[PDB]
DNA sequence: TATTGATATAAGTAATAAATGCAAATTG
DNA sequence: CAATTTGCATTTACCGACAATATCAATA
RNA sequence: GUAAAU
């Protein structure tokens, strides 16, 4: 139905703002066949779906043609890409808008005050079958946007007040490697910890075949990535491009104290857990030595620790009478 | 006791001299006890406090704080002794080259000999005081940054070691200081204990416990780790309750004995405390050059000027102090004092399930409120400390020894209380000596009051008429300073006006005004000192006339002229659509154009002018936060108006800037014994150096500092090495040559004038541009000022500056490109190939520089054979001397060693500087 | 066997390309 | 070389500025 | 950031 763009039209454009895109419908066809969207979403006809950073829109056209959803909306502010989309998708059932996804005011006004795009709030038990989001944050310096969305998953304020909203997110390969680390790996950091705690993602597609060495080889089997050549993405120069799907899950911890503990226990990663608890606060080392009875935990580095024992350490830290200003600081570290 | 009133009541001058001599011989001991720092004294103070509190009882008080500090030291001493014994046991044959883990290899040999010298208890006291001295510093809410703490501990150990050594060489590297500091701080972290009390989230009852007083930790700021030491809140409250400053080192205070005269840079100012003539922050080149100049003996006049500046005695004002005390006792904010803020208030916690914009706004509100509260607290503490100094020193002789920054401007040693402070600190200081008012005292005192209201651009007759038109207001304001007419608080400089109103009330009450004795200094404020110096350099005529150089009976103010020019420009431009003109056409005052015009000749870009006018437009009702569009428009119009107003100054500015650019991009010959190793691009190690008429050498440090990580016990600190050398900064030298040159010329003039006034037996106090003397000796001071300015500017200073540059940077070689088609370029290629084909190297620039240095060694020596050899030895630099137009020569290619040439001096004008002897309206 | 250089960290004080605020300067 | 880039007059003092630290990479 | 000077 909707005319999918071609390589010539894309090459006619001048600026892409550093975002890399894929433009062969075959890879999107096999990705949609493998990804199993239709199993989670019982009725794609009633599905209301939001898209962030569309850009080319080839994936947009393929999605609309194959599924025909109730409403698929494109949010862009880049001038050249907006003109390109307006020219190609003229009079289309596809809804093209001109708003910047970076600002929270965009979502606030588009959902509450203007009511143009109104998703339906559901319970936080199962995946929201009536709401889906797609993002294409592949910029060099736009990792902060992905990390803030990941935090909003835990905080439940940005779009996850509606429930268990599924995201299909395009990210650079290095960001995926940081965000898909396992305990014991050298890529483990707080970003991996928050990803593991809040979500259970599954990598789907990746450009560079040699890039697979970064990820855990054990998980690649059950992830089964779809490999596509580096020449497939139009901005050939640049870092590889990966795909991850985001499924928020329920959590039983307090976000603020757990965040404090994970942030202050990830500054010293390779140091053993025996001597790192002093960084938490005055005299915390003695209390944590007294309270902890599992010695293997004390013999494990913070990289080796998974989110379960991080929740455990937070639970022990709550009962500590002499706790520091974990929340009483109220994020007041430095004005400069 | 009130010694000032006793001195004033003395009838006979001989009695006054005897009283002064007795006061000095008695107060030598008080000065000695005030100046000495307390480390050992702190030791027995803590010991005595602990031994007396062991019998009475146990409490949580300041005495308890001293007791716990004594216990901390007592537990430290075994640990320090154990560590030093461990270090000393390693001094036998060093059997293991790399065994003993890594501590022995990297740290034990690193700081072995350094710890074994100073007595252990002294270092323990040093580190304890250092950590309990700098709470909440460097941006940390309740602690200090690790690097600053360890470096400060190392430097304090340095000072203590040198103080011990002189009473019985080498200055330690930065890494050694960092390691020693880290070792001591980690040991104190280990040994620090304090009892704490807290609530239990499971029992909801108090559970007494013990936690270390200090705890290491890390914090983030915009994706950057930052090591931080933390102090327990109980210690914070105890330090807050520890009076204001009792045990935390008071180091620099006004003296009581007359200062020791300057003879050499190391010996001056305080008696038993070493001092330096130049405030060299971290540069060794300035220290070396100053030491060389002092050894040569060409800075005598600077010494005399500083001695005269520091020889004047001061007293704290009494009536103004009473007014300040009554204002401060109300516990609120007056027109000047910010006040004391009681509590910290925050907005309530927003719901977590709220839009992230709300949480971000809440975070910014919390940060802003915390910053405002802390700024108010800091201002209150500063004002309180100033008032404590004023009360402690009330009614006694005060002396303010001075130093010079690297340019040459004079600043007192006393940083907190001095005459350069704010208006409140300026009001509280008057001269100890009293002078007969005389026939001209009344006129000058009235002029001073007139120009403290901002009416300094009016004729003297208009000023005295204005002053004499408000006799009733002066009498009402002086009879009851507070709860009255409140006319003194409406002054541009309130408290100085209040003191002068006091003096005028007393002289008016007196039947005979001539015999009255007044201690109030009179401010003779120079008008456009930078522009005056620029006109005196370039010898301009119109520029001199607009800056009050020429004699006239009416003030000429450049700032008013440019303000009127801007107003007329906007009014012509306001006809069609300039809404910015509608907002700001009549709301243009002398202040904004004054700042911009006065800073323009120093090289202010668009951003600097925008920020200055934005700052000076905030209280002008335009806005409180967003004035940037109006500021940008006004800066554009001000630059458009000023582009043609100053022409002689701009030529000197451009010449100085381009000379700085040329000097900063040149490499010398001699120090290139080791190749720069880049093959093509050497590293530049030349900075602008020039000598003022007073003889003081100014070396613009402006070097690109490189920071590295050095391993310490606690962490790896990111610091720089001051002793290490590194290339100069490209932009700072060019941006700072003309401001430094102008700010040093006026400092030299002030030093000369102060020396002459001291030779004439006067009391002199100079705040950079402005000079303060008594209300009677103003005429002699003015004559001295004019004579000394004439003597200083009777020569073409820029010509001597160029001569100094030519003589100093004599054999310097620049690198530049040439066109391959040039015949001279082909000749240079032929010479280089012929020289370096047989040698083997590919005509590397390092070998060319070395052989040019060899030619300089041969052909410049007076040996006949050496001269013949130099005539028989030609290099690239030697060959390239036929044409004096180096820039016109060059106007891809191969770089060569072009010689260093400086541009021609801008044309000196035909103006007679001497004419301002009768120009009374020049410096007043 | 140390000794250097490289890179992630957090997470609104963004990124990008537009259009300067204007030299004065690298540099590709 | 025309096109892109970088920082923004100097100084002093005081407080809450002072891009910084840890871990994995390359080399002497 | 506040004060001080051009
Ligand atoms: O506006 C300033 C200020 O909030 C803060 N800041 C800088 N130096 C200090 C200091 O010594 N003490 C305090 N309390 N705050 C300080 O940084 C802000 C931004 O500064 P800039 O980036 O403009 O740099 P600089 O300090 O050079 O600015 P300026 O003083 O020349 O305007």
């Amino acid at each position: 139905s909707v005319p999918i763009p071609g390589i010539k039209d894309i090459s006619k454009l001048k600026f892409f703002y550093g975002f890399k895109y894929l433009w062969n419908p075959t890879v999107y066809n096999k990705i949609f066949d493998k990804l199993d969207l239709t199993k989670t979403y019982k009725h794609p006809e009633e599905l209301k779906v939001l898209d962030l950073y569309p850009g080319v829109g080839i994936q947009s056209a393929i999605f609309y043609n194959k599924y025909c959803p109730r409403q698929y909306s494109l949010l862009e502010k880049r001038s050249s890409l907006y003109k390109f989309l307006n020219a190609k998708f003229e009079g289309s059932p596809l809804q093209i808008l001109k708003r910047d996804p970076y600002d929270w005011s965009t979502y606030s006004n588009l959902i509450d005050e203007e009511r143009i795009f109104v998703p339906e709030v559901q319970s936080s038990d199962h995946i929201n079958d009536k709401f889906l989001t797609v993002a294409n944050v592949t910029g060099e310096g736009s990792e902060g946007l992905i990390m803030q969305w990941l935090s909003c998953i835990g905080n439940k304020n940005w779009l996850y007040r509606f429930g268990k909203v599924k995201m299909l997110l395009w990210m650079p390969s290095t960001t995926a490697r940081k965000l898909l680390a396992r305990p014991g790996m050298h890529s483990r950091s707080k970003c991996s910890v928050v990803r593991e705690a809040f979500t259970d993602t599954k990598l789907i597609a990746i450009s560079d075949a040699n890039e697979l060495k970064g990820f855990d080889s054990q998980c690649i089997e059950e992830w089964d990535p779809i490999l596509f050549s580096a020449a497939e993405i139009w901005p050939t120069k640049g870092k590889p491009i990966a795909l991850v799907e985001m499924d928020p899950i329920d959590f039983d911890f307090d976000v603020d104290n757990w965040d404090y503990v994970t942030r202050h226990l990830m500054i010293l990663k390779r140091t053993p857990l025996n001597t790192v608890m002093d960084s938490l606060g005055h005299g915390g080392q003695q209390y944590f030595n007294s309270r902890i009875t599992d010695k293997d935990l004390l013999k494990k580095c913070p990289i080796d620790l998974t989110n379960d024992e991080f929740i455990y350490l937070t639970k022990l830290f709550m009962e500590w009478p002499f706790k520091p200003d974990i929340l009483m600081d109220f994020v007041d570290m430095y004005q400069t | 006791i009130n010694f000032f009133e006793i001195y004033n009541s003395l009838p006979t001058l001989e009695e006054k001299k005897a009283f002064e001599s007795a006061l000095n011989i008695f107060n030598q001991d008080r000065q000695k006890v005030l100046e000495n720092r307390a480390t050992e004294a702190a030791r027995e103070r803590w010991k005595h406090d602990f031994e007396e509190a062991k019998a009475r009882g146990d409490i949580s008080i300041e005495k308890n704080l001293n007791v716990k500090l004594w216990k901390w030291y007592n537990e430290m001493l075994p640990l320090v002794k154990e560590e030093i014994n461990h270090c000393r046991s390693l001094l036998s044959e060093k059997l293991s080259d790399k065994k003993g883990l890594n501590k022995v290899d990297t740290n034990r040999l690193g700081y072995g000999p350094y710890l074994t010298l100073i007595d252990p208890g002294k270092m323990c006291v040093i580190t304890i005081l250092e950590l309990l001295k700098l709470n909440s510093t460097g941006g940390v809410i309740e602690g200090m940054r690790t690097a600053r703490a360890v470096i400060s501990v190392g430097k304090a150990i340095e000072m203590e070691f040198r103080s011990e050594q002189v009473l019985k060489k080498i200055l330690w590297p930065q890494s050694i200081r960092a390691r020693i500091g880290s070792v001591l701080i980690s040991m104190l972290i280990q040994v620090a204990k304090v009892s704490v009390q807290g609530v239990d989230p499971v029992t909801k009852a108090k559970v007494h416990g013990e936690a270390p007083a200090f705890a290491h930790g890390y914090q983030y700021h915009n994706g950057s780790k930052l090591g931080v030491l933390k102090i327990h809140k109980t210690l914070i409250r105890q330090l807050n309750g520890e009076r204001l400053i009792a045990s935390v080192q008071p180091q620099l205070l006004p003296m009581l004995v007359e200062p020791k005269p300057w003879v050499n840079w190391r010996s001056g100012g305080y008696h038993y405390t070493q001092s330096t003539l130049l405030r060299t922050k971290d540069s060794p080149e300035q220290v070396a050059y100053l030491k060389a100049a002092s050894d040569n003996g060409d800075i005598d006049r600077v010494y005399d000027g500083l001695n005269v500046l520091g020889r004047t005695p001061w007293t704290v004002n009494r009536k103004v102090f009473d007014v300040v005390s009554q204002v401060w006792n109300k516990g609120e904010g007056f027109l000047d004092i910010p006040g004391a803020q009681d509590e910290m208030v925050l907005p309530p916690a927003p719901p977590k399930n709220s839009d992230p914009s709300i949480l971000r706004a809440w975070k910014l509100q919390v940060k802003t409120i915390a910053n405002k509260f802390s700024s108010d607290r800091s201002n209150r503490c500063d004002t309180n400390y100033k008032l404590e100094i004023a009360r402690a020193f009330l009614g006694e002789k005060l002396y303010f020894p001075h130093n010079l920054d690297f340019r040459g401007r004079a600043y007192p040693l006393s940083p907190h209380f001095n005459h350069l402070g704010n208006d409140m600190s300026r009001g509280l200081l008057i001269f100890w000596h009293g002078k007969k008012l005389g026939p001209s005292g009344l006129k000058w005192l009235k002029i001073h009051l007139s120009n403290l209201f901002g009416f300094d651009k009016l004729p003297l007759k208009d000023r005295v008429a204005f002053t004499e038109s408000h006799l009733q207001d002066i009498k009402d304001s002086a009879e009851n300073p507070l709860t009255g007419d409140r006319w003194w608080t409406t002054a541009d400089k309130p408290w100085q006006a209040l003191a002068t109103c006091f003096e005028l009330n007393e002289v008016m009450k007196m039947d005979n005004p001539e015999e009255f004795i007044s201690h109030q200094p009179v401010h003779q404020d120079g008008t456009c000192n930078g522009l005056q110096h620029y006109a005196a350099l370039g010898g301009d005529v119109e520029g001199a006339t607009q800056v009050n150089l020429v004699p006239s009976d009416k003030p000429q103010d450049v700032y008013a002229h440019v303000a009127r020019l801007v107003q007329k420009r906007l009014e012509i431009a306001a006809e069609k659509g300039d809404e910015n003109a509608k907002i700001l056409k009549d709301k243009i005052t002398r202040k904004v154009v004054k700042q911009t015009v006065m800073t323009n000749v120093y090289g202010v870009t668009y951003v600097g002018a925008t920020f200055q006018i934005a700052k000076q437009l905030s209280p002008i009702f335009d806005d409180r936060k967003e004035s940037l569009d109006f500021s940008k428009y006004l800066t554009k119009h001000v630059f458009s108006a000023i582009r043609e107003l100053f022409h002689s100054a701009h030529l000197i500015q451009d010449w100085l800037g381009e000379s700085a650019k040329r000097i900063s991009k040149s490499i010398r010959l001699d120090v290139d014994e080791k190749s720069f190793k880049n093959g093509n691009k050497p590293d530049f190690m030349s900075s602008v150096i020039w000598t003022t008429p007073l003889g003081l050498p100014i070396v613009q440090p402006y070097r690109e500092e490189s920071k590295k990580q050095v391993e310490t016990n606690l962490q790896t600190v990111f610091i720089s090495d001051p002793f290490a050398v590194n290339p100069v900064n490209a932009r700072r030298q060019k941006a700072g040559l003309p401001p430094n040159f102008i700010h040093s010329l006026d400092a030299s003039h002030m030093l000369l004038s102060a020396a002459e006034c001291g030779k004439q037996g006067l009391d002199f106090a100079s705040v950079h541009d402005s000079y303060w003397t008594h209300a009677s000796d103003i005429d002699t001071m003015n004559v001295v000022l004019r004579e000394q300015f004439i003597k200083l500017h009777e020569v073409d200073l820029v010509l001597r500056l160029k001569e100094e540059f030519d003589q100093r940077y004599k054999n310097y070689v620049k690198i530049g490109k040439l066109k391959r088609s040039t015949d001279l370029a082909q000749k240079i290629i032929r010479i280089r190939k012929d020289l370096s084909r047989k040698l083997g190297r590919s005509t590397t620039l390092a070998d060319e520089i070395y052989f040019e240095k060899k030619r300089q060694e041969l052909l410049n020596s007076p040996l006949i054979e050496d001269r013949n050899v130099g005539e028989k030895m030609v290099t690239t630099v030697s060959l390239f001397e036929d044409i004096t137009d180096l820039d016109a020569l060059e106007l891809s290619g191969m770089s060569v060693l072009l010689p260093l040439r400086l541009p021609e001096i801008p044309p000196k004008g035909d103006f007679d500087v001497t004419v301002l002897r009768n120009s009374q309206y020049f410096f007043s």
